[PDB]
């Protein structure tokens, strides 16, 4: 239900299924990848 | 149908994301050499990614491709994370 871009901010700051859940996870992974690569 | 599978992936992601985000946060703050507080967190993350990757996601559907494509992204991060871990251990 929740706007997927809200989900992502939530998940990111540790707070508070379907094809939308997958979009969330996919984007969150990309962020991880950017975030790790920055570490080098 | 067997989309319980695609979910099982997403649950594992949720955890991986939490733990690795904390790892990165710590990693990013510590100076050098007290960076070793992240280790615990990378480990727990890595472990979640691995359980994610393991899920066989078996099916036809444009959504199913999307899930497996997700597992590939987890693979990419499993590797980068292990790399960072090793550098810290």
């Amino acid at each position: 239900q929740v706007d997927m871009l809200l989900q992502e901010m939530a998940d990111e700051a540790g707070l508070d299924t379907g094809s939308v859940g997958t979009s969330v996870a996919s984007a969150e992974q990309d962020e991880l990848s950017q975030r790790l690569a920055r570490l080098r | 149908m067997g989309s319980m599978e695609a979910e099982r992936v997403r649950v594992f992601h949720k955890q991986a994301f939490e733990y690795i985000s904390i790892a990165l946060r710590i990693d990013e703050d510590e100076k050098a050499g007290q960076k070793e507080q992240a280790v615990e967190w990378y480990k727990k993350g890595i472990e979640e990614l691995e359980k994610g990757i393991a899920v066989i996601v078996t099916g036809q559907g444009e959504q199913c491709e999307r899930a497996r494509r997700l597992q590939a992204k987890m693979m990419t991060n499993l590797v980068m994370a292990k790399d960072r871990l090793q550098l810290l251990e």
